[PDB]
């Protein structure tokens, strides 16, 4: 962060049909995926046609990687010349203050960070298209965070699917029945993110963690006493199936066991990479939301007051 | 007397119980929309079925 | 009568969720609770096998 | 001037106890709900944070504090009391006094994050209310300190107590009402490491049943590497169905919901200057956030 901020700029061509000039008026708060952080742009940098790789147009499974290898920024203001946007990796603004529009089925609620999704769900699909310079806008959903990681795993789960020859598509938030459109989805990016989750999944495995397969007995016992032991298991988890056929039991005695702590050091290890990968498949919620006249419910369709985190 | 009007013939159960049309109602067995529905793109066919 | 005119049927088939739930076959405060303070005896004779 | 301060007014009744008290918690971490000039103290207490019913626990209070937003009183007028957030107050003025409620000493340069006071207490009689003031302690140990109460509770179903920062010693026994008030946390600890590791051996059905040392590691770095050979090196291909990919979902989500509590991000750093660089307990350290 600089003491005014950095802004750049996203200059707009000549060439504008007058109904593609209101329309851009209309995305006052946007996000917008930069490549670089150039001071000066172009909208065709800007736009989808760019936006695509070599040949081959991204599903939305692949659209995720190519979010994080970019640079969201979100627009503060349309002039007629060109369009101002402040980047959210840079410090965002002079005040620590930006506006930004829902365009999300979901309201929002104060504190909770902002992470976002490709345009997913069905119905709302909507996408600005300046056809005077032929060009397509695809702009991405804010969401909560832990939304966010709900349909990144809908989406990741759908597709391992795929390579074995149900149902996955419903998910539930404030009560709200909703389910997303998808039809296909590109075996290479599946892999990326399949190579991102199996080697994250392996290194969490440590001495310790046989230690803690011993308490798999002592859990299934335990939820028969408690009802908040009972919220775990939820019928549909393995470990409820895993505990009434395997009885595990330690292995015994471990090397150099007087020296070291191995339920510690399982521990750690799980803390780096199977709680790190909430981040590791999609990208980082940099934003999170605190009205100041307090509005507990941002609604769909109004601005929101915006600080970053962490 | 003056222009005759036509009824309308609906197939429908026996058993429904008679006190739902002691009020005013719909010859559809759920009730339609558009004014009972949200702000949902798809609530006014949700109503529906 | 509900809000308006309309003959509402509450049965007592109506009432599953407040007793087919296992809230009911609960223990744990009573006999845990009553036998705080000392009680004398009664005739054990249909306590007793 | 431009800089941001809340407003935190006390309703009358005070009796001459209960201000001193108040009067000597000068820099402590207090959270509030949204960022707002003028608000009341019960929002500020130890009550507001309850669900029920219940008294909020130590899973809880790590939920809490993300929602919640971190502030520090500066100066305490009888009037009112005049606290600045950390996230949105702080970027004009740039320095900060922080009074240690740790036993831990503070080097220059460290990141510290908060923590509940769960490592191991101020109540107003006249008021009714509690105050709670979490615990300043540096962000390496955090994710240590955590992880030690962790596998004490592991051992509840060599010592833990060794924590030896800058030349000093730890003993986090000191007992009995702390171990209860964080059984919460060690319950999702162990339905998460086991979820994970059934999924993943379901999926791999040969990880341990693998040969030791050099095919797992063969097994390792074709697996580590980056081309294009993924899928096959994977996966394995009236009766029931293991809900496997059902089952992948409600752990990730558990697991997603963990980072974030579990982060204990670097809100504060401390920079020490025209002074001695090692801060001790109950001293008021310097805070500068990020620019």
């Amino acid at each position: 962060m600089l003491a005014d901020g950095f802004e750049t700029d996203i200059a707009i061509p000549s060439g504008i049909s007058r109904p593609d000039a209101a329309a851009l008026q209309r995305c006052e708060g946007r996000v917008v995926f930069l490549p670089t952080i150039r001071r000066q742009l172009t909208l065709a940098d800007v736009a989808h046609e760019s936006f695509v790789s070599g040949g081959v147009s991204p599903d939305t499974l692949g659209l995720l990687l190519a979010y994080r290898r970019r640079f969201p920024a979100v627009i503060t203001r349309v002039l007629p010349t060109r369009i101002v946007a402040c980047p959210l990796d840079v410090g965002l603004t002079h005040a620590g203050t930006v506006n930004l529009r829902n365009t999300s089925p979901v309201d929002l609620c104060n504190g909770d960070p902002i992470s976002l999704v490709p345009p997913v769900f069905e119905g709302q699909a909507t996408d600005v298209r300046l056809d005077s310079l032929d060009l397509t806008l695809r702009f991405p959903v804010p969401l909560p965070s832990p939304l966010a990681r709900e349909i990144v795993a809908r989406l990741v789960a759908r597709g391992i699917r795929d390579l074995n020859p149900p149902d996955l598509n419903v998910l539930y938030y404030n009560g709200s029945r909703l389910s997303l459109l998808a039809d296909v989805q590109q075996l290479g990016p599946v892999n990326a993110e399949l190579r991102s989750l199996v080697l994250n999944m392996v290194y969490s495995i440590t001495e310790g963690t046989t230690i803690i397969l011993t308490l798999i007995p002592r859990l299934f016992a335990l939820s028969a006493q408690d009802g908040y032991v009972n919220a775990l298991l939820q019928m549909q988890s393995v470990t409820r199936e895993a505990a009434q056929l395997i009885h595990p039991e330690a292995p015994a005695l471990m090397q150099d066991g007087e020296r070291r702590l191995p339920l510690y050091e399982a521990l750690v290890a799980w803390l780096t990479h199977a709680g790190q990968l909430g981040d590791t498949l999609a990208l980082a919620p940099v934003v999170r939301v605190c009205t100041f006249d307090g509005a507990a419910v941002v609604r769909s369709g109004d601005m929101a007051p915006v600080i970053r985190y962490p | 007397h003056g222009q005759d009007a036509v009824c309308e013939f609906i197939a429908t159960p026996v058993s429904t119980d008679v006190n739902y049309f002691r009020r005013p109602c719909n010859p559809r067995g759920r009730a339609a929309g558009g004014v009972y529905a949200g702000d949902k793109e798809g609530d006014v066919t949700a109503l529906m079925y | 009568w509900g809000k308006d005119r309309q003959v509402l049927r509450l049965s007592l088939e109506h009432a599953i969720g407040t007793v087919c739930h296992p809230s009911l076959m609960n223990v744990d405060a009573a006999v845990g609770g009553l036998n705080r303070d000392p009680v004398e005896a009664a005739n054990p004779y249909g306590a007793y096998v």
